[PDB]
């Protein structure tokens, strides 16, 4: 009545149930994970095996799917393991593993392709001749919620400039302290975008109201536009924290086509549900059910990203390996 | 790590 099947609920993995729908609905990443070249991967300690397997039981089962092979491979399998590292740590610790076995092979450049931007930060002295310019990728955006209304809020905060004068006037070195500022400008925004909603702080959870739309335009934040490929991305999916921090209920929100038919993912339970109980209904306030993860797609990128997966997209030898383990535990 | 300290792309270890 969904068409789309749960993950099985197997300890306290908080984000992970919810991470892993996320990622196996970026279309173009799951067919890449599934060209990976496994035959060779030792199944107790490969992710990027584990993560095959997690895909190909997505796709395919009708009932829902259980993990303990995939939180094995990284090793988290002690009771608080998630409670103890964050959703931010997991994402890197499943994109590096999938993208260092793509090297070599047909999708080598699949995970910076869909997930890595270029910022430029700089210090620029008010009063002598002096800059630094700084250059680096990033991977996610993580956004300053508390006291920010809503999300344009928060990337204006991330850009802010910053005044380095009085006691913490920058030492220009050569030229001794100086005042100056220090600001940042994106180069580029990735195809996907990772936001990371800065409730969880410390130990506490920020509840307040944060407003984030269904479409969001970032041309205003990068150093310089183009036309005819604006920076206008499109919400696909709201990972959600129910609690005060302590423990908590995850679930994530997704309209996994980028057509705004929205589903709810609930470990087992994947139901249907009002475009308004995944966005407004997650924006909190003073309720404590919001989103601390959003995933945006670039509108330009949109059908590219969610490029239609069939069977024939998955390998023969990993259907044949993924059957053949099914076989010997029955 | 970034900048603003925030960690950046790929797997970086403890600050």
């Amino acid at each position: 009545h969904t068409g789309y099947v749960g993950l099985k609920n197997q300890g306290a993995t908080c984000y992970m149930n919810s991470l892993l729908q996320t990622l196996f609905f970026t279309n173009q990443l799951r067919k890449a994970v599934y060209m990976m070249p496994t035959e060779g991967d030792d199944s107790s300690k490969s992710v990027p095996l584990a993560l095959q397997r997690v895909f190909y039981e997505l796709q395919h089962s009708d009932k829902p799917v259980g993990t303990k092979k995939l939180t094995k491979s990284f090793g988290w399998e002690t009771l608080d393991s998630f409670m103890q590292h964050d959703v931010q740590e997991l994402c890197r610790v499943l994109l590096d593993n999938v993208e260092n076995k793509m090297k070599g092979t047909c999708v080598e450049g699949t995970i910076p392709k869909l997930f890595r931007g270029k910022m430029v930060s700089y210090i620029q002295c008010k009063e002598v001749d002096y800059r630094s310019d700084r250059r680096e990728d990033y991977y996610d955006i993580q956004l300053s919620i508390k006291g920010k209304k809503n999300i344009f809020e928060s990337f204006v905060d991330y850009v802010a400039v910053e005044q380095l004068d009085g006691d913490n006037k920058y030492d220009a070195g050569e030229h001794g302290l100086q005042e100056a500022e220090k600001g940042v400008k994106f180069l580029t925004l990735p195809p996907v975008l990772h936001l990371q909603l800065m409730r969880f702080m410390y130990n506490i959870k920020i509840n307040d109201r944060f407003e984030f739309p269904e479409q969001l335009p970032l041309d205003e934040f990068l150093q310089k536009t183009d036309p005819k490929d604006p920076a206008n991305y499109i919400l696909h999916a709201v990972l959600v924290h129910s609690g005060d921090n302590h423990g908590g209920h995850y679930v994530v929100y997704l309209n996994p086509k980028g057509d705004g038919k929205w589903c709810k993912f609930d470990d087992d339970v994947v139901s249907r549900c009002t475009k308004e109980e995944a966005i407004e209904h997650n924006y909190g306030g003073h309720h404590c059910t919001n989103a601390y993860m959003l995933v945006y797609i670039r509108e330009s990128k949109l059908s590219e990203v969610l490029q239609a997966v069939t069977d024939h997209d998955i390998p023969q030898q990993l259907v044949e390996r993924l059957q053949e383990e099914k076989r010997i535990e029955a | 790590f970034l900048x603003n300290x925030x960690r950046g792309y790929g797997l970086c270890g403890k600050k």
